[PDB]
């Protein structure tokens, strides 16, 4: 079958940057535009949703997830990339949930997401 | 609940000559109070001039004789010579020492010619220790044969008496005798009688008869 | 295993010239009760080797596949070997002795005989390792009412006819039905000459307790 | 320990009640013995206090964690299989015995859950210390399908009878309703019993007691 | 079973018995009780015969590998703290051992007991065996630091023989080592039955 | 048990805005007693306190390592802790050893940062909370304790007369307990201040 | 596979470790970050390389982390690799307290992250922590 | 408990008793022993009540995996070696009396017996759980070669009407079911259709 | 068993161990020290399991001076007490359980003299005196009857004086000797061996 | 140029290259025939030296009482082959208490060298063996290749300038199946001189001779055993 690399394909360049992570933000900038906008009592979430005839069926996927009672989540890019971090938050939240028997702080659970 | 034992009698010995080496054992198989089967030799030849006797569990004594068999023949690629009697005594302490935490049940009798071309017997307990003997019995009549030899071969307790070496002819006749007053007063030692003669010559089998009660 | 559930009872086993010849008993008792009638406690290992099994009738079933498929792959290659029945037989010993290093035995006490290059082979097999070939055999609680009258027989003469012997074993199995609390009275008889393996189906035993009325007078 | 289900013709009834003893000596008086499992799915426990706590709470993750992904309600079935194949996993050394009930988009469900792993899918459950008490009011006053308030009146009045004739069991009873539109967890429901008013003041006051040091620290 | 083992000021004299039993059988009257570990190491043996056997036997291996790299002879001090850790791995498990390490050093003659139990003491006067209580009495009435080569011998001699004369499982031969600066000398095998009518009359 | 190996006291009690939790003090190996002065109430975090009594190795390691989850969280996080959670937290803790348990009981006394709402509460051995309103005791003594404060307690009470109950509230049950006794600590928290005194007892 | 390793962890004909050279030019990108000692204290100052007008600020400090209640560090780099560093001495100087009983002094710290940052330029081929 | 299973031509005819014993209280008195693992294969668990419940389980997960990989009923034959498997692995563990029969569309109806010690074994009648010992005689004088199914599904009746009467772990109700090429025709005997013999 | 004795002055702390290594009737050894320098200002008195303390005695010793040579600044005493007792307390629960009981009696230069107690559980306690062995139930009276604060080092080894001839007295064992040292702000120094001549 | 770097690699062509080159690994070793008969199989080497001082590597190797081989390629993987064969007969004294019939012994390096050509970065086993042994079918003879085939045959020849050895074997192969023990290694010393060059001849300080048979276990012949086949032997004229 298989054993995997193990060397990093992300790696310095003579300038000082790590080319993968500039190009993968050139990816984010091809996908469908998202804003963002915290009010004083609520945040909104809106997204422009893929389509592209009238045979696709505009309810059977979200561009808008729910990843906690009180957390949410939009994304700009690769759609499959992006149900793998919904996934990966998801059971975040319920490994913190499971040991402080506490909704996960949104501080908290981005700063985790961003370490996976 | 389960007993990896048992105990399966047989009586071996082995006489230490000056150009020979005798090992002789009975032949009966017996468990608990049934006689198994009546031939079975615990006799098996190792090299050309080495005999190994194991007596005890029987179950461990055909996994022992096909370990020192194997790695026999594994130290004969390695080194292009055949081992010789007082190497197999040592390597057989290792093997019998692996297991020290559920150990074989057997206890073994080497005798063959060392190098020089001497007699040479070599007694192991179950967990595997030494010395080199000039005559050892072990087994279950055990305690009957080590006085008769002790005696007659040792000298011990006597005066005034010879010290002219062990004759082969004296020794088959001496080994003959004292498995004949075994067979009368311990019931696991009967049927027949291997008496292996370890000349510089090879290995004769001589096969005797006991009394089968 | 540590405790046997079902269990058959003894196997009886005797060489003559030219084939060896098994019996048992087809019944499968589980504790008093005899509670599986027609088991079948002989295999057939390949077209010269059988085998009788004694002891936990799960651990047997458990060989049966095992042997079965290290069979059949001998007969893949096709490349004119076999396993002899001395093979088998060896190969059954490492089979209990391993078992009982990890202190979690075969239960079983097993015949295997079989006839290969003119010449009979009949071993015997503890669970503890124990193994050895005679002229006769019987496992079990046949070790005390069989084994004398076929080991008197092969006092007198060592050599059998087959007629001899197939007499011989339903004289024993007899014995056992009376004295035994285990027994039954369909038992089958296996045969191997250089015919092969014959495998005679259910036999009854007639007994007579013409004894029955002694008891008082 | 009491717990009892009951299914009606809405949905579920389970009935606790809320004395936890540490050996003979009643450690709290008001325990919830119900437990949130997913919004439509309550779940009673038994047995060892601190199993089902740490059971309950790994199958509500486990739960509404695989809400989120289907996208509907979780059913009454799938928590009656993580219980089940959890508890069998480890050879019932968790001494957790539960009373899982829920309504399902498939009627509602009732379920026992024992230590071993047995699930038993029954009308009426009983389970804990007691429970033999109740079950006796069950099977004298039990008839398949009744109003919404002869199941009220019904489970507690059977949490009732091993209150007062079990020890291990007493103070409130805790009911709670599912039905396939509302969930009504009431805590309490009765108070069965109330202990009485002291008959003097046996406290005292300003310097009872020696003192032999006094630091004080302030903070901001 | 009884070995004992004194330093004094030209060495170290190590002395043991030979009987060993099976139980109130004797299996062999000649056991060898001290190992030649290397020729300059001595080693005893009385707990179990397979158990100090196959470990002394492989401390001889551990200090002959340590000579080669080191390029110079292991410290008595030394190889008692290796075999030492050999043995603290099975603590519990059910050994028997019962050795001395005895040689002479860079800081002179040393004398070491090892045990089954993870002891590790130098001293100057050791017994170690079923007759061990037998020997330290008749040897600390006539043990002294200084004595002549020639009283040391005997003081040995007679310490194992009375030990073997009480105890039931001590007897045989009395084999008896002089581990001398450059190495040890066997220096006699005598036997009980002959220092049994040396010291009658 | 063997969690009389070395005998302990803990008790905590609510006041209306003040909680107050006493402990005894004395380390000693079965009988004998090794040394006067062994705390057994720890800060964790300002006004929320937790007594651990019991085996007194786990009292220090659960000390320990439950310093070490609370460190590490009120870094990573900027927030300090809540004292529902520091139940909930410890809960965890002594869950994870499921089989072989530590033989600590932990009680938290304490506080709400954000207003100072109080709140106490006890655990089992192997961790189940258990969060009350009136008192919570765990120790050899338990018994004594219980029925001690159950007729000694008044729904509210200030920091002048909490401290007048809960110090004789234990005087009188770990006097009437062999292995306990020998100088009680308690300390009262209010939103203000946290005062410490220790009380006079029997050094017998 | 062997063609697609970059082979970061291998000496340069010249005697240097090309990937730990470029981190440092990575370096000199990130926001300016000075500390001074004094006899009375010590201070950090950093300059936000981040500002804008709809950023926020929810956090004390967006580049002064405190690793301890007696330390804490400034950062300059890939701020990613940032939050993985001071996670790791965090936990290296809870692991100090959890052994000795004493907060950890202040040099071990520093070095018991050099190992760390150091081991991956050594062996494994992951790119250097920048 | 006490389980029962017999071969006519068509197909086979199981029958159980409904009580779940706990020592001397009965946790649950309308319980369901037959329980389906495919189509036409049931088993008859009676033993540990929560070991069995494993077993079923882990064989329905296999034994239905293993008929859409193939396309084909699987044999009845196929789903008893399964329990073979899973009883004798564990045969520390667990304490499991199978009785796994069902239709076959090529070897008719077959019923296997997978004792505690996980034997295996096909039988014409076979009659398991611990209420079992008290008909060995009247099931070995009534069978007799070749029925029909209202032959039989009187016939287990009668049997687990009398195990019922002496032993004290069965009780309730009982459950038969036909299994036959047509499908399975469940039934229960309650009240007065239970078979009576007071004397 | 054995016997240590720690007795914390106000600027120095003065310990005492008996010198015997028996096994069975007989002592094997009678100068037999059980003090381990794991510094220049630390002393870790041992005693219990034969095997064990010289095991974890090693082993602590050998990381506490590894920690003086990498940064180069002694542990404090009651850093080296706590790092013990966390050892100990590891191996509580797992296949190779310590069974020591041991004093950790050092100097600090900023918080002065120290004494700790462990037993063989791992119960960590700082105390101004401790004993252990059975002969800590006849000395740890004395101990309290004589001992305050204040105490020159004068009267502290004419108190432990009399704690060892009681041992002589109403004891049952041998002990004939006492190995002292003290530990101050210069180092460890040895002092004369209180000894009982039986002679 | 850039299929020959790994044996995982498929040429366009539709071969592999490493496992071509393996086998010139083998071509580079020095000659050895096998001939059998129908009683007897016989292993004849060309030993050879690196030296004038030096004595010549052995080329037959003893693995159980009826099995010998004889190596040509790497002699550091000839050993690790030989005590994997070593091993598998002691495997079946031990279980089965027979010999270890030859062509499931063949059927074993078989399924051991066809691993590593096709896992990444390892390489096949440079050397080629022939494999004269003797059981229940009489005589065989069995090479092996690097490339993880086998054969058998009724006289094969490896190594170098091998291929004027197979024409001699192959014009006298229907001669072998009547001959005695002694006739026949007269054959297989008369192959093994074509492939000397033409300018010195078999001595006794570089053949190696090793005969199985039927009653005979498997042994080998070197310095002064060689002399009793050696003399007698035809002269071969230019």
């Amino acid at each position: 079958a298989e054993r995997g690399y193990s060397f990093s394909l992300t790696t310095f360049s003579p300038s000082g940057k790590l080319v993968q992570i500039e190009y993968a933000l050139a990816a984010v900038a091809g996908g469908a535009p998202s804003v963002g906008i915290k009010a004083a009592n609520g945040v909104v979430l809106a997204t422009e949703k893929k389509q592209k005839s009238i045979l696709y069926d505009e309810r059977s996927v979200h561009k808008v997830e729910p990843i906690t009672k009180h957390i949410g989540l939009v994304y700009s890019g690769m759609g499959p990339d992006y149900r793998v971090l919904v996934h990966r938050a998801r059971k975040l939240a319920q490994q913190y949930y499971l040991v402080y028997q506490e909704p996960i702080p949104t501080a908290q659970l981005v700063q985790r997401v961003a370490s996976v | 609940r389960f007993s990896p034992y048992v105990f399966n009698g047989g009586t071996i010995l082995a006489i230490a000559g000056e150009d020979f080496a005798i090992v002789a054992s009975d032949t009966r198989l017996s468990e608990g109070f049934s006689i198994h089967t009546r031939d079975s030799p615990k006799c098996y030849k190792l090299t050309d001039k080495t005999v190994i006797g194991c007596s005890g569990f029987h179950g461990d004594c055909l996994t022992l004789t096909k370990i020192i068999e194997a790695r026999l023949k594994m130290y004969k690629h390695s080194n292009n010579k055949a081992m010789t009697t007082g190497a197999i005594a040592a390597m057989l302490s290792t093997i019998l020492y692996s297991r020290r935490f559920f150990p074989y049940y057997v206890y073994n009798i080497i005798g063959g010619l060392d190098e020089e071309g001497k007699g040479a017997v070599y007694s192991f307990d179950p967990v595997g220790s030494y010395q080199r003997d000039s005559f050892k019995a072990g087994g279950s009549a055990s305690a009957m044969l080590q006085p008769l030899l002790d005696n007659q071969v040792g000298f011990k307790n006597m005066q005034n008496v010879e010290h002219v070496p062990l004759s082969l002819d004296r020794a088959m006749r001496l080994v003959k005798d004292v498995f004949i007053s075994a067979a009368e007063r311990d019931v696991y030692t009967g049927d027949a009688l291997r008496i292996c003669i370890v000349t510089k010559e090879g290995i004769r089998e001589e096969t005797v008869s006991l009394r089968k009660d | 295993t540590q405790n046997p559930m079902v269990t058959g009872t003894s196997v009886l086993g005797v060489k003559f010239e030219g084939g060896v010849v098994i019996a048992a008993d087809m019944l499968g008792s589980y504790g008093s009760l005899a509670r599986f009638r027609n088991i079948s406690r002989i295999m057939r290992v390949n077209n010269s080797t059988m085998l009788g099994a004694s002891g936990d009738y799960a651990d047997f079933q458990y060989l049966k596949q095992v042997l079965g498929q290290m069979v059949i792959d001998e007969e893949l290659l096709g490349d004119g070997h076999s396993y002899s029945p001395r093979a088998i037989h060896s190969w059954l010993t490492r089979a209990m002795y391993s078992r009982r290093s990890k202190m979690n035995p075969l239960w079983n006490t097993m015949v295997i005989g079989g006839y290969a290059d003119g010449e009979s082979f009949l071993g015997y097999v503890d669970m503890l390792g124990v193994a050895y070939e005679a002229p006769s055999l019987a496992t079990g609680y046949g070790a005390y009412l069989a084994q004398p009258l076929l080991r008197e027989v092969l006092e007198k003469q060592p050599v059998l006819s087959q007629t001899e012997a197939r007499d011989l074993v339903e004289r024993c199995m007899r014995v056992l039905y009376y004295r035994d609390a285990r027994s039954y009275n369909r038992f089958q008889i296996a045969t191997v000459t250089e015919k092969g393996v014959e495998i005679e189906g259910p036999l009854s035993t007639e007994t007579n307790w013409d004894i029955a009325h002694m008891i008082s007078g | 320990t009491t717990i009892a289900g009951v299914v009606y013709k809405d949905g579920i009834v389970l009935g606790a009640d809320t004395r936890a003893t540490e050996g003979m000596v009643v450690a709290d008086k008001n325990c919830s013995k119900i437990h949130f499992i997913s919004p439509n799915i309550y779940c009673c426990g038994a047995g060892t206090a601190a199993d089902t706590d740490m059971t309950t709470q790994l199958i509500s993750s486990n739960l509404e964690l695989h809400s989120l992904s289907t996208g509907r309600l979780p059913r009454v079935v799938t928590a009656n299989r993580m219980l089940k194949q959890m508890l069998f996993r480890y050879q019932g050394y968790i001494g957790a015995a539960l009373v899982l009930g829920g309504v399902d988009v498939t009627g509602p469900h009732l379920y026992s859950i024992y230590p071993h792993g047995s699930t038993d899918k029954l009308p009426y459950v009983t389970m804990g210390s007691g429970s033999l008490a109740a079950m006796a009011v069950f099977e004298d006053k039990f008839r398949p399908d009744m109003e919404e308030e002869e199941a009220k009146n019904l489970v507690s009045e059977a949490i009732a009878a091993g209150i007062f004739n079990d020890l291990g069991s007493g103070s409130n009873i805790d009911l709670c309703v599912i039905s396939k539109n509302k969930l009504d967890f009431l805590r309490p429901y009765t108070v069965p019993n109330k202990k009485g008013t002291r008959l003097g003041r046996y406290r005292c006051e300003k310097g009872t007691t020696a003192v032999l040091t006094e630091k004080i620290t302030p903070l901001e | 079973t009884t070995t004992l083992a004194f330093k004094f000021r030209h060495g170290v004299i190590v002395a043991a018995d030979s009987r060993a039993t099976a139980g109130a059988y004797i299996a062999s009257q000649t056991v060898k009780k001290v190992i030649e570990i290397n020729p300059y190491l001595l080693g005893t043996m009385a707990g179990g015969a397979a158990d100090c056997s196959f470990w002394e036997r492989l401390l001889a291996r551990q200090c002959r590998i340590y000579e080669l790299r080191n390029k110079e002879r292991i410290s008595v001090a030394a190889a008692s703290k290796l075999l030492a850790n050999m043995v603290y791995q099975y603590k519990g498990m059910g050994l028997s051992m019962g050795t001395m390490i005895c040689g002479w050093d860079k800081r002179g003659p040393g004398l070491y007991y090892v045990d089954s139990e993870g002891n590790r003491i130098s001293g100057a006067t050791f017994s170690v065996g079923s007759g061990s209580v037998y020997a330290y009495g008749v040897m600390d009435r006539g043990y002294s630091y200084d004595l002549e080569v020639e009283q040391a011998y005997d003081l040995a001699r007679r310490a194992i023989y009375q030990a073997t004369y009480r105890d039931a499982y001590s007897g045989g031969a009395v084999n008896l080592y002089h581990v001398r600066e450059d190495g040890w000398i066997r220096v006699s095998s005598d036997n009980v039955a002959d220092l049994h009518e040396k010291y009658s009359g | 048990s063997i969690m009389s190996y070395n005998g302990g006291a803990v008790m905590a009690m609510k006041g209306k805005n003040c909680v107050a939790i006493a402990a005894d003090r004395r380390f000693g190996i079965q009988a004998q007693m090794v040394t006067t002065d062994f705390q057994k109430i720890f800060p964790m975090g300002d006004r929320l306190y937790i007594g651990l009594a019991g085996l007194a190795t786990d009292v220090q390691t659960v000390a320990q390592r439950l310093k070490f989850r609370l460190n590490l969280y009120e870094l990573k996080e900027g927030r300090q802790i809540k004292p529902y959670t520091l139940m909930s937290m410890v809960a965890n803790l002594l869950y994870e050893k499921r089989f072989g348990p530590y033989y600590t009981e932990p009680v938290i006394a304490g506080l709400d940062p954000k207003t100072f709402k109080p709140f106490i509460c006890s655990l089992d051995l192997i961790g189940c909370p258990m969060v009350t309103d009136d008192f919570v005791v765990s120790g050899t003594c338990a018994e004594q304790m219980y029925g001690m404060c159950e007729s000694l307690w008044e729904p509210n009470m200030d920091p002048d007369h909490l401290f007048e109950t809960i110090s004789q509230a234990m005087l009188n049950a770990v006097d009437r307990d062999a292995v306990s006794g020998m100088g009680v600590i308690v300390h009262i928290i209010e939103k203000d201040k946290i005062t410490t005194r220790t009380l006079k007892a029997r050094m017998d | 596979s062997r063609r697609y390793d970059s082979r970061t962890t291998i000496f340069s004909p010249e005697g240097r470790l090309y990937q730990v050279e470029y981190a440092m030019e990575a370096i000199g990108h990130a926001g300016t970050c000075l500390g001074i000692l004094a006899n009375d204290g010590v201070l950090l100052a950093a300059e936000r390389r981040n500002i804008h007008k709809l950023l926020d600020e929810v956090f004390f400090s967006e580049k002064i982390y405190k690793l301890n209640e007696d330390m804490a560090c400034s950062v300059a780099g890939i701020t990613s690799d940032a939050n993985v560093l001071t996670n790791e001495l965090r936990l290296i100087a809870q692991r100090y307290l959890l052994q000795y009983q004493e907060p950890i002094p202040c040099e071990q710290l520093v070095t018991a992250l050099c190992d760390i940052k150091q081991a991956y330029t050594q062996f494994g081929g992951k790119r250097p922590f920048g | 408990t006490t389980i029962m299973a017999v071969q006519f031509d068509g197909g086979v005819v199981l029958g159980a008793d409904s009580r779940t014993t706990t020592g001397s209280y009965i946790a649950n008195r309308v319980t369901d022993k037959l329980t389906p693992i495919h189509d036409r294969i049931f088993c008859c668990r009676s033993g540990s009540a929560a070991d069995t419940q494993a077993v079923a389980d882990a064989v329905t997960y296999q034994l239905g995996f293993h008929s859409i990989e193939l396309n084909e009923p699987p044999l009845v034959h196929t789903a008893a070696s399964l329990f073979k498997e899973m009883c004798y692995r564990y045969r520390e563990d667990l304490m499991a009396g199978i009785i796994i029969a069902g239709w076959d569309p090529q070897e008719g109806g077959q019923v296997y017996s997978v004792p505690m010690g996980g034997m295996m074994v096909r039988q014409s009648f076979a009659i398991g759980g611990s209420g079992s010992s008290y008909i060995y005689g009247y099931v070995d004088a009534t069978y007799r070669e070749g029925m029909t199914k209202e032959e039989c599904l009187q016939f287990t009746a009668n049997a687990l009407a009398l195990a019922m009467e002496r032993d004290g772990s069965s009780g309730g109700v009982i459950r038969l079911a036909a299994i036959a090429e047509s499908g399975v025709e469940r039934q229960v005997l309650l009240g007065d259709q239970i078979p009576k013999f007071a004397v | 068993m054995e016997y240590l004795i720690g007795i914390q002055g106000p600027d120095y702390v003065l310990v005492a161990s008996d010198r015997v290594a028996a096994s069975n009737i007989v002592q094997m050894k009678d100068d037999h020290d059980k003090m381990f320098k794991m510094s220049e200002k630390i002393l870790l008195l041992c005693v219990g399991e034969a095997g064990d303390t010289v095991q974890f005695a090693e082993y602590i010793q050998k990381n506490v001076q590894l920690y003086k040579m990498r940064n180069g600044y002694e542990l404090s005493p009651t850093a080296a007490a706590n790092f013990t007792r966390r050892n100990l307390a590891d191996c509580l629960r797992s296949r190779t359980p310590y069974h020591v009981n041991l004093l950790l009696a050092g100097y600090d230069e900023h918080e002065g003299p120290a004494l700790y107690y462990m037993d063989y559980l791992a119960a960590l306690a700082k105390a101004p005196f401790a004993a252990h062995g059975y002969g800590a139930f006849l000395t740890l009276s004395i101990l309290d009857r004589y001992y305050t604060p204040t105490i020159s080092r004068e009267r502290a080894v004419e108190l432990l004086r009399k704690c060892l001839e009681e041992l002589q007295k109403r004891f049952i064992l041998n002990l004939p000797t006492f190995s002292v040292r003290i530990i101050d702000k210069n180092g460890i120094h040895d002092l004369d061996n209180i000894s009982f001549p039986k002679q | 140029n850039q299929y020959d770097n790994d044996v995982t690699v498929w040429s366009p062509q539709g071969r592999i290259h490493q496992i071509e080159y393996a086998m010139e690994a083998v071509k580079q070793g020095s000659a050895t025939v096998g001939l059998k008969s129908k009683t007897h199989a016989v292993l004849v080497a060309l030993k050879r030296a690196q030296s004038e001082l030096a004595a010549h590597q052995k080329k037959i190797l003893h693995v159980d009482n009826h099995i010998g081989i004889s190596i040509a390629g790497l002699t550091a993987d000839a050993r690790l082959l030989c005590n994997f064969m070593r091993q598998e007969c002691l495997d079946s004294r031990f279980v089965f208490d027979r010999p270890l019939p030859v062509s499931r012994l063949v059927s074993l390096i078989g399924s051991k060298t066809q691993i590593p050509t096709q896992r990444y970065g390892r390489r096949p086993y440079g050397v080629g063996l022939l494999i004269a042994g003797y059981d229940d079918m009489g005589p065989h003879i069995f090479q092996t290749c690097p490339s993880a085939n086998y054969f058998d045959c009724r006289a094969m020849s490896i190594g170098a300038r091998s291929q004027s050895a197979r024409t001699y074997l192959e014009r006298h192969m229907s001669e072998f199946m009547e001959c005695n023990l002694n006739e026949l290694v007269k054959h297989g010393l008369r192959a093994l001189r074509e492939t000397l060059p033409a300018e010195q001849d078999l001595t006794t300080k570089n053949v190696s001779i090793g005969i199985v048979g039927k009653d005979l276990e498997f042994t080998i012949y070197d310095d002064d055993d060689v002399s009793p086949f050696l003399e007698g032997l035809e002269e071969r004229p230019q």
